[PDB]
DNA sequence: GCCTTGACCCTCCCCTAAGGGGAGGGTTTAGATTGTGTGCAGTCTGACGCGGCG
DNA sequence: CGCCGCGTCAGACTCGTAGGAATCTAAACCCTCCCCTTAGGGGAGGGTCAAGGC
């Protein structure tokens, strides 16, 4: 049909060619006989007939006369549907500026004219004149005149010059300007400029003028002289049920425009005084502005409610505009809704659908099969049969729903498992019966939740429901490869109770012929489910081939584990059930079944697990009583002891031994300790207090307490909640967040009193208000992520890149937060993985690291694997299937046509409602030590002194992999020789946290340089030290001289010889900053390593990381590598000069010195190391360290937020969003290219342009990749439709109109807007043969 | 009937291509006069198409050679 | 299912005839959108090549 | 008449009586609202109110 | 909110320096609001409505 | 069965005599009067563009 | 010309039933145009009913 959408400015002739007549009157319809009035806003002569195939006068009344325009009424005899398509126009009596091109910032009229919006608005409002042309006059072009200046220069310099006011003046200025001449003038002005602010000004204006030259647009079309009128059926005036009329606000706004325009024409006919005509022109301008965008300029016009009228711009923008309410999502037919209940009998692929719902949802199918089977002669006979609900329409309904899936949806659809397809089973209720195992995917409970049903109509939709969306395809999560159709609550409690063992249970110690004998003995009441017993078990294993070989042996098992073995599929080991099965063990059992045997055994296994767990949770009788909340018998004395401690601390505070701060902190500490004591006593009295007799002798076993069994199986409940049931509730926080110093010593088994309950509600309401207010923030973040990543699709199979990220385990301090195996599983290697035994290929170059390769990496010592990433994919407009890796929902490599961007955005945004809206080194374990980035010297006391700020300590095991990683401050003295064994708890590093020491260069003697005493020093004596110290104070502390001039502590030999560096002849001196305390004099020897001077020192976070927000005061990084020097101080901006050795030397910054610097004048810096400290800005990380550094930073900083709440997301999904944030590139040197310098282009565009330029031997452009947040990256897309539908619709449509953009509909949103197959999924083939039957 | 579609995805190596092949064959059976190549055990044409795909009787190349055979046969069978 | 006015009656008739195929056209709200962007001074247009 | 008619029929604080049971009715009558004309808006009411 | 004069501040949520800026607000039952406030440079500013 | 033929018949629209009734449109109106008149708001946080000081 | 505080702009969950908003306001003239009034008359346009003629 069409292949692109173009947007541009409309000329007056274009606007008159859309129209079918001029709207000349504000009449809508006759009040007596509601036919539309001629020449009005509803006019059948302009806009089309109001009855289908009938004129207005009734003279031509049938399709016999079609297309004939009546000569009496002028109405064309045609369909009335044309009243939705036929526009009109208003010929404006005065030129009126378009408010979008004036007032949507930056102003296009202002930027094109290079006038301030203050001067343009003064001319528009008839307050000032502007000189269109100066002539033989001293007046420059566009010079603004007040009225008196105009009347002076008019009589003084005659009518040689031309000066006007109003939008006729602005229009004459926009018409009189030469765009190409001004482009050349501005370009040669750019070639004369070094000021980067003015250079940005000029490149903005140049690309505006160039967009106007390249487009067909003319500047003067930004001033309206003709006004389009929307078709009247899109602004309908319709009679309501009670005879009242309902209208659009556009009729009010259009009527006001017509009324002020007709009065302006009248006044120009009467030759009114010009104060009246200027007023009418201002009123027509503000009426047209209110029609186009109501509320931008001035106060919003309200009509008859004091509610502002909805303008044309409000129709298409916002959450309730066309795009977001009607185009990006719709209300659909063949859709129902009901409360969901549980069906525990259902199979995983089926739902229960009420017969009353299905009879309506499937109604044309039933009509078709009633007429087809001869049971109805006519669709109306069939309709009456279905109304009467004859007994045969239920048979017809049972055969029309037979293999026909339905989609079930629960809002909010946070991820794609919120829509799943099921085969319906017709039930008799009114409630949908949902399978239990899918509820966790839906986040559904049966406490009043509703779900929507949708009927797939076409064969393709039915086969996508069956093949893509069916719940038996959805057992693995797409966020992480973990099972998402997983047992819970009742199932895991039944499977846990079944697989537990009692000590002296009935039937203990017999020997069973198999699991069938165990079931016989349990059912006949001769053995207990927990009787530990000896069963002959035959288990099958897969050999090297796909063959399944059996082994039979007597296992020491229980009766219930033998019973549970009967439902386990064959390729699985008996050790998978020979344990008590909690939630984790059952999830791992399902994952094991999936990886070993595949999907068909796994869905059968999951159904059998559900049935068995339900059955044996029923058999258990597992109740909850009040005697199950066993309160520890020593809780009262723990509380009495903490009360005695708090009383003695209170008496200490009365006796002045402690101030209120440490007093309060001591009370908080002795109550947190007593709470931990009560919790440990409660859990110890709860977890094993089955004491049981084995042949007379008492023995302890794990407890069959019901509260404990629910908590221990992972069914429901944490230890933190058993603490509130049976322990004490503990310390509560004020709404301030500060802890109330008297805790709830009660639990819920005992009562809380009124005061305890009140201070518990303090935090209960805070949590509930967080839940209520963070869904909006998480939805907004997910929407921004989808709209930044929607266009990313796996388009290629392999891009042949060799880049990638080096995956290592995440180690923060001395904990391994993320192992290598789950950071590298399902990813394609980027280089051959080698053993510690060198040059032997362990894993070849393009291997997808499935579980066997990961076990091979784990049994070897591989600590780092370089893998392929989407940020390093070479594919233009997409991603190859190898840089992505596995589809985590399938378990194999991703397919071409997968919308991995929507999956990534949903995977990140789904857990957002589980996030919150509001010194020395102690090595843990044994292993070798190695340090990195060390500036190391030997102290006089047998030490290692690491005088650096980039060093880090790493603890290696005998395996060879780093297990702990710390990093130590400047001048941290090492208690260890680096490179050999340490022990657990062994202190390796000690330093000063609160003060920064100065550590010397080489051994020698103190010498002084530029420290003129009395002006750079206060020599102060500390009364109990014996030797006085010398302070180098602030700059305002002393007079001119040493305040800015730096004291330099030289080191020389005692014979006066300056000591020279090993390797360089660099002069050994130490320049120290102000606020320093020195304890040294001249003459005393100092070896290398003496410390001479001491200078003393949730969900919003993820949203800030993806928006790439620069923090409040960032870290300061070294742009270029070199040596530090200092320029103009004593302004407030300390001037740092990094001096390279082989580059262009001067590079300065303006560091405000109210942040402590962490660099010295003698030490070098690498590009990007911290000069000052603070939260790093990701733009700086990208510029100075690169793309891999900023993606490493963003994935680590986002997974720190997610791992803290126990949320497991693959970092494929964060790398997808990071790749979509690195989509632009600013050109630094164009070469022989079509780009300017300092111009932001797409990275793929400049990469393709360089591919073509180095294909023709010429030099391509050089660029610097930008980092944009997810809002600025999704607003900077090459598609104006998706950007305008995301947000800021006015800005997007304004820049797209003045630039003359064209949208080729290449992403998912633009094909959703326009009702096409998306270019992903099963529409990927269609778009491929749409583009190869267009490029041919 | 059809519970899991995994066996048909192995033959037609994509889930996205499987839907297209199966919908082409299911439309041949539904509105064309084509009879199933498998015993129709009270299945709908979508499930019959999936059961033919999972038996190797239908793929995109088989559907292509079948339509080319029918097209050349019926364009040749007139004077 | 929602906005294609000619296509939804064709779809109903196709379901009644046992032919589960759609002939999808343009959503009517996209035509409303195009007419509302043109009621601003903006020439938005489908490039029908 | 219009001022008091607008208050009693159209205010945000003039609410359709919750008449499920006796507890609904006396809970509705003993209700305090920060919203309404001269009060807060539920969209810009922060965490601390 | 009751009518009267209320003394409040922002606690370091301005001027990027953690400086607390105080304000006073006279709220009538009916009439214009009268706000005094401190800028980050300790000048007193009146603000009406 | 096909085809005419003369006589009937129907509704629908316009006409009657002397204006009645009403709808919908114009026009002037001569003591003197000379600046509206409401609110409402307990958002925060980014982010961009600009006067104004240095 | 470069930087800092100020003005401004743009974003911020889907089911059932209730469910809106409620003020304010010429008169006396004149004109044309359209429909209306009895008790049916006249005609145009389009159908219908028995006769037969082949
Ligand atoms: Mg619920
Ligand atoms: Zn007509
Ligand atoms: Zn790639």
């Amino acid at each position: 049909e069409f292949d692109a959408i173009k947007i541009a400015l409309a000329s007056p002739d274009m606007i008159r060619s859309w129209s079918f007549g001029e709207v000349k009157k504000p009449e809508t319809i006759n009040y007596r006989t509601f036919k539309p009035e001629r020449d009005g806003l509803f006019c059948a002569r302009i806009f089309g007939p109001v009855k289908d195939y009938e004129c207005l006068c009734g003279k031509y009344k049938r399709l016999k006369h079609r297309g004939v325009i009546c000569e009496k009424c002028g109405v064309e005899v045609t369909q009335t549907k044309v009243r939705r398509e036929r526009m009109g126009h208003i010929e404006l009596a005065s030129p009126t500026a378009h408010i979008w091109f004036l007032k949507s910032l930056p102003s296009r009229i202002g930027l094109l004219l290079d006038m301030p919006l203050r001067d343009i608005e003064r001319v528009l409002y008839f307050e000032s004149y502007v000189v269109i042309e100066g002539g033989m006059t001293n007046l420059e072009r566009q010079q603004i005149l007040t009225e008196e200046q105009y009347l002076d220069a008019l009589e003084e310099f005659g009518d040689e010059f031309d000066a006007k006011m109003g939008a006729e003046a602005i229009q004459a200025l926009l018409k009189s300007m030469d765009l190409e001449q001004e482009c050349e003038q501005l370009r040669e002005e750019l070639n004369e400029t070094n000021s980067e602010t003015k250079r940005k000004k000029l490149t903005k204006r140049i690309k505006l003028l160039e967009a106007f030259v390249q487009s067909g647009n003319k500047p003067e079309w930004m001033i309206l002289t003709v006004l389009p009128v929307l078709p009247p059926d899109l602004r309908p005036l319709v009679p309501l049920d009670g005879g009242r009329f309902a209208t659009s606000d556009l009729n009010d706004l259009y009527r006001r425009v017509i009324n002020r325009n007709n009065r302006l024409k009248r006044l120009l006919d009467l030759a009114a005084p010009d104060i009246i005509v200027r007023n009418e022109k201002r009123m027509l301008q503000e009426a047209v502005d209110a029609l186009l965008d109501n509320g931008r300029r001035g106060r919003a016009i309200t009509g008859s409610n004091k509610r502002p009228l909805k303008s044309l711009a409000d129709m298409i923008k916002g959450k309730q505009g066309r795009f977001r309410q009607n185009l990006l999502g719709k209300r659909v037919d063949y859709s129902g809704r009901s409360v969901i209940t549980v069906g525990p009998y259902l199979r995983l692929h089926q739902c229960g659908l009420p017969k009353k719902m299905a009879l309506e949802l499937f109604k044309p199918f039933i009509y078709g099969k009633l007429e087809l089977r001869g049971l109805a002669t006519t669709i109306k006979a069939a309709k009456k049969m279905v109304e009467r609900e004859e007994a045969v329409v239920w048979d017809i309904l049972d055969e029309v729903i037979r293999e026909h899936p339905v989609l079930l949806n629960r809002a909010p659809t946070l991820h794609r498992l919120g829509i799943q397809a099921f085969e319906p089973v017709l039930i008799e209720g009114k409630a949908i019966q949902l399978h239990p195992l899918v509820c966790a995917a839906y986040n559904a409970d049966f406490d009043g939740d509703q779900m929507a049903v949708h009927v797939p109509l076409t064969l393709e939709a039915q086969l996508e429901a069956r093949a893509l969306m069916m719940s038996t395809n959805n057992i693995l999560s797409p966020a992480n490869g973990e099972p998402i159709i997983v047992p819970s609550q009742d199932v895991v409690l039944g499977l846990y109770y079944m697989t537990r063992d009692c000590v002296n249970a009935k039937g203990e110690g017999m020997v069973l012929t198999g699991p069938k004998e165990a079931e016989r003995l349990y059912r006949s009441g001769l053995a207990s489910l927990h009787a530990r017993v000896k069963v002959r078990i035959t288990e099958y294993e897969k050999d090297a081939n796909g063959e399944l070989v059996a082994k039979t042996s007597l296992k020491d098992t229980t009766v219930g584990r033998a019973i549970l073995w009967m439902i386990v599929p064959k390729g699985l080991p008996y050790s998978i059930v020979n344990q008590a099965l909690g939630k984790k063990a059952i999830s791992k059992m399902l994952n094991t079944c999936y990886r070993i045997l595949g999907l068909k055994p796994t869905v059968i296994f999951a159904d059998q697990i559900m049935y068995t767990g339900f059955a044996y949770a029923a058999r258990s009788g597992a109740s909850v009583g009040i005697d199950d909340m066993v309160i520890p018998e020593k809780k009262h004395e723990i509380i009495s002891e903490a009360e005695a401690e708090v009383a003695e601390i209170q008496e200490q505070f009365q006796s002045g031994l402690v101030t209120a701060g440490e007093r309060y902190n001591k009370v908080i500490d002795i109550w947190a300790a007593a709470n931990d004591r009560v919790s440990k006593a409660m859990m110890d009295n709860l977890q094993t207090e089955t004491v049981i007799n084995r042949d007379g002798q008492e023995e302890k076993q794990v407890s069959f307490n019901s509260i404990y069994m629910m908590a221990d199986s992972g069914a429901r409940g944490s230890a933190a909640q058993i603490r509130q049931l049976a322990g004490m509730r503990g310390l509560m926080a004020k709404p301030d967040g500060s802890i109330i110093e008297t805790p709830i010593t009660a639990n819920f088994r005992e009562g809380l009193n009124v005061l305890q309950y009140f201070i518990s509600t303090h935090g209960a309401r805070k949590g509930l208000a967080d839940t209520a207010l963070k869904t909006a923030n998480s939805g907004y973040l997910t929407r921004r992520l989808v709209d930044v990543a929607q266009d990313l699709v796996v388009t290629e199979d392999d891009c042949g890149t060799h880049e990638g990220i080096m995956m290592t385990p995440v180690i923060e301090g001395g904990d391994v937060k993320e192992p290598l195996r789950d950071r590298v599983l399902g990813r394609v290697t980027a280089e051959d993985v080698l053993k510690p035994g060198t040059a032997d290929i362990l894993v070849p170059r393009n291997t997808l690291l499935h579980e066997q390769w990961c076990d091979l990496l784990e049994e070897n010592s591989v600590d780092a694997v370089k893998v392929r990433s989407v940020v390093s994919c070479d594919t233009d407009f997409g991603v190859c299937a190898h840089c992505y890796g596995r589809d985590l929902a399938r378990g194999h490599i991703i397919n071409k046509g997968e919308a991995i961007g929507v999956i990534a955005a949903q995977s990140i945004g789904e857990p957002g409602t589980q996030l919150t809206m509001r010194s020395s080194i102690q090595v843990k374990n044994k292993g070798s030590i190695k340090l990195s980035n060390v500036k190391s010297v030997v102290n006089s006391s047998g030490k290692l002194v690491i005088t650096s700020r980039n060093t880090e300590l790493k603890l290696i095991d005998e395996f060879g992999r780093t297990k702990e990683s710390y990093k130590v401050p400047y001048g941290a003295v090492l208690a260890k020789g680096d490179g050999e064994q340490v022990a657990g708890g062994e202190t390796v590093a000690n330093w000063d946290p609160h003060t920064m020491p100065v550590i010397t260069e080489v051994s020698g003697f103190v010498r002084f340089t530029d420290m003129i005493d009395g002006q750079t020093i206060t020599r102060q004596t500390d009364e109990l030290t014996g030797l006085s110290s010398l302070v180098v104070l602030d700059s305002a502390e002393r007079t001119a001289g040493g305040k800015d001039l730096r004291p330099a502590l030289k080191i020389v030999d005692a014979q006066g010889n300056d000591v020279l560096i090993p390797g360089t002849d660099m002069p050994a001196q130490y320049f120290l900053p102000g606020k320093a305390i020195v304890q040294l004099e001249d003459g005393v020897q100092i070896s290398s390593g003496d410390t001479l001077a001491r200078i003393p020192q949730g969900l919003p976070r993820v949203a800030d990381l993806f928006e790439a927000r620069r923090p409040k005061e960032p870290a300061i990084l070294a742009e270029i590598s070199g040596i530090v020097s200092f320029g103009k101080e004593t302004k407030g901006k300390r001037r740092l000069v990094i001096t390279p050795v082989d580059g262009s030397d001067p590079y300065e910054e303006m560091i405000p010195k109210w942040r402590q610097l962490n660099v010295f004048e003698g030490e070098r810096v690498e590009r990007g190391d911290v000069i000052s400290d603070g939260p790093e800005a990701p733009h700086d990380i990208l510029r100075l360290r690169g793309v891999h550094a900023v993606t490493r930073y963003i994935v680590n900083e986002v997974q720190d937020v997610y791992r803290l709440q126990g949320v497991k997301i693959n970092d494929k999904h964060i790398e997808v969003i990071v790749r979509q944030m690195l989509r632009k590139a600013t050109i630094v040197n164009a070469g022989s290219s079509d780009f300017l310098e300092g111009e932001q282009v797409e990275y793929s565009r400049v990469k393709i342009a360089n591919r073509e330029l180095e294909a023709n031997g010429k030099v391509g452009a050089t660029y610097s990749r930008d980092l944009l947040g997810i809002t600025k990256a999704s607003l900077a897309t090459e598609s104006f439709i998706s950007a305008a539908s995301f947000q800021e619709t006015t800005r997007v449509l304004t820049e797209a109109a003045v630039a003359g953009k064209r949208d080729e509909l290449r992403g998912l949103k633009e094909n959703v807007i326009v009702g096409r197959l998306i270019p992903a999924g099963t529409g990927y083939a269609y778009h491929q043969d749409r583009m190869r039957r267009r490029a041919a | 009937a059809r519970v899991t579609v995994q066996d048909a995805v192995e033959k037609i190596g994509n889930r996205f291509d499987l839907v297209l092949v199966a919908a082409r064959r299911a439309r041949q059976m539904q509105v064309g006069g084509k009879d199933p190549l498998v015993p129709e055990e009270n299945d709908k044409t979508t499930v019959i198409a999936l059961r033919e795909i999972e038996e190797g009787l239908i793929n995109n190349q088989i559907l292509d050679v079948r339509e080319r055979q029918e097209q050349q046969e019926q364009e040749a069978a007139e004077l | 299912k929602s906005d294609d006015v000619n296509g939804r009656t064709k779809m109903y008739k196709n379901i009644v005839d046992g032919n589960h195929q759609m002939e999808p056209g343009m959503p009517e709200s996209f035509n409303v959108l195009l007419k509302e962007i043109r009621s601003l001074g903006i020439n938005i247009e489908l490039e029908d090549e | 008449s219009a001022a008091v008619k607008e208050f009693f029929g159209s205010s945000q604080l003039s609410q359709f009586m919750d008449q499920n049971n006796p507890l609904s009715e006396i809970t509705h009558k003993r209700r305090i609202s920060a919203l309404g004309p001269g009060g807060l808006t539920r969209e810009r009411a922060g965490f601390e109110v | 909110r009751s009518p009267g004069v209320f003394f409040d501040s922002d606690k370091g949520k301005t001027h990027s320096s953690g400086k607390v800026l105080y304000n006073a607000r006279i709220i009538p039952y009916r009439g214009s609001w009268l706000d005094f406030e401190f800028d980050p440079k300790d000048n007193l500013f009146v603000r009406i409505d």
